[PDB]
């Protein structure tokens, strides 16, 4: 049931937040400037 | 200083009891700047 | 170096804090200098970093 985390200081696109996350498949780790949502889920 | 070192465990059985030690796993040089973070649940 | 001048090095003027060790930081948001509240626009408060 629990996938990953996010972290950053801001999580909107005007800086960059660490994605770590491991869905079905892959665990995909990617450090770049997401604009995320209020309830973000798989 | 840049890095994200990150330890973990896994045990076979409301925290539980026991001692057990948890052993390096990864240092990513991600150069960022973290004060939130948050859960992805499925 | 080119003939004229080479504009494709850049460097940051800018900033409300020192950075850590091995920081990074790309960011792009207009600059206060005055107290002056300025939301985009630039002049006489306000610079591009
Ligand atoms: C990291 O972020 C916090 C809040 O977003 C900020 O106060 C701090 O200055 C930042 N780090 C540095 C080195 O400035």
């Amino acid at each position: 049931i629990i996938r990953g985390w996010i972290f950053g200081t801001t999580l909107d696109s005007k800086t960059q937040s660490l994605l770590i996350v491991n869905n079905a498949t892959n665990v995909v780790i990617k450090v770049c400037e997401f604009q995320f949502c209020n309830d973000p889920f798989l | 200083d840049g890095y994200f070192k990150i330890y973990s465990k896994h045990t076979p059985i409301d925290l539980p009891q026991g001692f057990s030690a948890l052993e390096p796993l990864v240092d990513l040089p991600i150069g960022i700047n973290i004060t939130r973070f948050q859960t992805l649940l499925a | 170096s080119k003939v004229g001048g080479n504009y494709n090095y850049l460097y940051r003027l800018f900033r409300k804090s020192n950075l850590k060790p091995f920081e990074r930081d790309i960011s792009t948001e207009i600059y206060q200098a005055g107290s002056t509240p300025c939301n985009g626009v630039e002049g006489f408060n306000c610079y591009f970093p």
